[PDB]
């Protein structure tokens, strides 16, 4: 079971609902990939009702490929991605 | 570590 999503995650205002671990350079949230993985999912928050999964990596955010990107770089990706925040996820 | 967003 191999699966790759868009997801859509709509806000007004404030956070997506998610935490995510890993990253280049970072402690790795697998020990066989360093990339960014969600670690947590709010209950029923935005991402929640978007579909978000928890253990799903984040291959891009509205089109920008996280490959490469370090722990920060993500996060400042995800905060400044807008009211409408596309990810394309990798789920097993 | 986990960064909440």
């Amino acid at each position: 079971e191999e699966e790759e999503l868009t997801l859509t995650i709509l806000r007004q205002t404030g956070g997506l609902g998610i935490s995510i671990a890993g990253g280049k350079g970072s402690t790795p949230y697998k020990g066989d990939d360093e990339g960014i993985f969600i670690s947590r999912v709010s209950e029923e928050g935005p991402a929640a009702r978007a579909g978000v999964r928890v253990g799903d990596k984040l291959l891009e955010v509205n089109g920008v490929a996280l490959q490469g990107a370090e722990h920060h770089e993500a996060v400042e990706a995800l905060r400044g991605a807008g009211t409408a925040v596309q990810m394309r996820v990798w789920r097993e | 570590y986990s960064t909440a967003v």
